[PDB]
């Protein structure tokens, strides 16, 4: 094909190595982003909401224990 | 009586202190992460710089 | 059992909490309401202990 | 080096197949307990109950 | 100095196999995204229950009120 | 010397 | 402790300030029995009127605004018109 | 006695309508159709009759009425 | 002299792996949340057992009498 | 091939295959949360409770 | 009958928005319609029996 453009393929993937790294460091950080603040607070909300439940029906819980022994 | 509710308000309170310190140490904590990428990804920039310091820097000469 | 009260009188006697709908007296003196809420509280998070 | 890399491929594929039926299977749990809370629990609360003796 | 083709066939089969991991970070990001919006979901229809369920310490205060 | 994503939680 | 819950309202609310703390308990009994900043340190009587109109026309603005029933309200904008107009008239 | 009868039919009775309110969202279809009439009325609130249930009743009606003819014809076929 | 390229992409896979274990860190942490969530709620299954009981119970017994009235 | 790059690969390798076994872990745990979130919180608690609550509030409203 | 007072209390003071009306013809549309989608079912499998034929 060429001579001047072979070396420039070899160039060629060493730029497409980088530019990946790159794109892959960012979708990297994005997903790390992505869990740390959104996911693990809705989380915590979700069980903030599961123990207010838990909280609210607590007088069912203790007649169902006095008379069941549970 | 009057030793043991001043005992609980105590609890009370070091409790929601607890957890609001818990908040800002998280909060904290993922920015400090931050930074550190900003820095690591910085870093490279400084060669760059040093390199470009030969056209013009100003002062320095 | 329950009557309707006089949205004026209420309204200048009582304190009104949209955010968490509750209702006090606009002084702050604590009666009944303030005595039963802190107590259900007291017990929902003792229980939490 | 080659052993490496496609075992990081495989490893990454993996996570992403598993997170593909997670997700799948979520929202299919998720949309009868949407169906329902959405229309039939829907609560509003208008008044609150207050003795006269404090009024 | 040591043999082109060597390094570019290196090169190329890093290459590719870069391509598909970041193809497959791609897809483990948009896989997150759902996640999340999947758990807001179903944070929600818990909220709802507990708005519903709020009606029995109303009930017990009401009660508390009138005895 | 490089922090650590660490959620505290509870006491 | 034998206040009613209006004043005791009124002093929790209002800041630690020696000042009007000593006006609402002047209030309270007619007079303040408060204690000489001077070197002979002794207790005197100082009266409310003694204390600033402006602090007397803040507390009874706070009164309104925890009581703000109308007709509470028409007698504050009506004393605080006759306050701007008749005693700042005289202020100028 | 009498007054503890009458208590026991009131707590009869709300279990009654609890029983039949609970077989009535049990029905997915039901709370499915609920869902887009909620978002029927946020298109547009005036044309209830556009989400009815005996619409859907007339239309289902309809979609009978056609399968058998498809159904006769078929056997004509 | 030696290759630019080698030192950006030691610079650039160093803060891969160091992010990667930021991200293996959180999942963790994600993981122990999940399971104390799940601890604390297993009382919620019982309750809802005992109510759905209840309910059939209730409703088996509007059945074998036949008290269960016309709906409104 | 570079030594520096083969042990950073074989490091990347090693962390994702922890964050793989890390995922697996996180997939069994929200399955578990929604069956308990879908089946018990909404499915058996919150259908019995609102049917009550929706029944009682249809009984009083109609002894207006 | 305390707490048979505080339901008909709190129930008076709660808008449930999408409370049925008229449960009756809901519910026998409802078993209509399950009865039709069964009709549906044998519609349906007896067509793919006879093409897969």
């Amino acid at each position: 094909m060429d001579s001047a453009s072979k070396e420039e393929t070899l160039e060629k993937l060493d730029q497409e190595i980088t530019v990946n790294l790159q794109k892959i460091d960012s979708n990297l950080s994005f997903c790390f982003h992505k869990i740390t603040q959104d996911i693990i607070p809705h989380v915590a909300t979700y069980s903030e909401i599961c123990e207010r439940i838990m909280d609210s029906t607590e007088w069912l819980g203790t007649m169902f224990q006095e008379t069941g022994l549970v | 009586t009057t030793d043991k509710y001043f005992i609980e308000q105590r609890n009370i309170v070091l409790q929601e202190i607890n957890e609001t310190m818990n908040s800002i140490l998280n909060g904290l904590n993922g920015l400090n992460i931050s930074l550190e990428s900003s820095i690591a990804v910085g870093r490279e920039f400084q060669s760059v710089s040093d390199l470009w310091k030969t056209l013009y820097d100003g002062l320095e000469s | 059992l329950i009557k309707d009260c006089n949205h004026d009188e209420a309204y200048l006697l009582f304190k009104v909490n949209p955010e968490k709908q509750s209702v006090s007296r606009r002084d702050g003196k604590e009666g009944v309401f303030d005595y039963v809420i802190k107590r259900d509280t007291d017990m929902k998070r003792n229980r939490r202990l | 080096m080659t052993d490496a890399l496609e075992q990081s491929v495989l490893a990454l594929e993996g996570t992403v197949s598993v997170l593909k039926d997670s997700v799948e299977s979520l929202k299919c749990a998720n949309e009868p307990s949407t169906n329902l809370a959405s229309t039939m629990l829907q609560t509003k609360r208008v008044f609150r109950l207050v003795p006269e003796y404090d009024v | 100095m040591d043999s082109i083709d060597e390094q570019i066939a290196i090169k190329r089969k890093e290459l590719q196999s870069l391509q598909k991991i970041t193809s497959l970070t791609d897809g483990l990001k948009i896989q997150l995204t759902e996640l999340n919006e999947q758990i807001k979901e179903m944070g929600m229809n818990a909220d709802s229950v507990a708005q519903l369920m709020n009606n029995w310490d109303s009930i017990i205060n009401n009660i508390s009120q009138a005895s | 010397s490089a922090t650590e994503y660490r959620l505290s939680i509870g006491s | 402790n034998s206040s009613s819950g209006t004043f005791k309202a009124l002093s929790a609310v209002f800041k630690d300030d020696p000042q009007i703390q000593r006006l609402l308990y002047a209030l309270e009994n007619g007079s303040v029995l408060m204690e000489e900043e001077s070197n002979n340190q002794r207790r005197k009587t100082i009266f409310v009127e003694d204390f600033p109109t402006d602090l007397i026309l803040k507390v009874m603005a706070e009164v309104t605004d925890l009581w703000p029933l109308t007709e509470f309200k028409q007698d504050y904008d009506q004393l605080y018109h006759n306050y701007e107009q008749l005693s700042s008239k005289l202020r100028f | 006695c009498k007054s503890t009868n009458s208590i026991l039919d009131s707590w009869i009775n709300i279990h009654s309508q609890a029983g039949y309110i609970h077989k009535l969202m049990s029905d997915q279809t039901y709370l499915k159709l609920i869902n887009d009439r909620l978002h029927n009325e946020n298109v547009n609130t005036n044309d209830e009759d556009g989400s009815t249930l005996h619409n859907v009743i007339a239309l289902k009606k309809k979609e009978i009425l056609d399968l058998r003819q498809k159904l006769e014809n078929r056997k004509g076929e | 002299m030696e290759n630019p390229h080698e030192q950006v992409q030691a610079n650039i896979l160093s803060r891969i792996i160091g992010n990667v274990k930021r991200l293996n860190e959180s999942v963790a942490i994600l993981n122990q949340e999940l399971v104390t969530i799940n601890n604390r709620n297993k009382n919620l299954e019982i309750m809802g057992a005992i109510c759905d009981n209840y309910h059939s119970s209730v409703q088996f017994n509007l059945e074998a009498t036949n008290n269960k009235k016309p709906p409104l | 091939m570079n030594a520096n790059k083969q042990r950073q690969y074989n490091q990347l390798a090693h962390e994702l295959r922890e964050l793989q076994t890390n995922l697996q872990e996180t997939t069994k745990q929200l399955d578990i949360m929604s069956k308990q979130c879908n089946e018990n919180l909404v499915g058996q608690l919150g259908k019995v409770h609102g049917s009550w609550l929706i029944g009682s509030y249809i009984y009083y409203m109609e002894q207006m | 009958g305390s707490l048979l007072y505080g339901i008909m209390s709190n129930s008076w003071c709660v808008e449930f928005s999408q409370a049925p009306h008229d449960i009756q013809d809901d519910l026998i549309a409802i078993k209509q319609l399950k009865s039709l989608e069964d009709e549906k079912n044998n519609l349906v499998m007896e067509l793919s029996n006879m093409e897969r034929g």
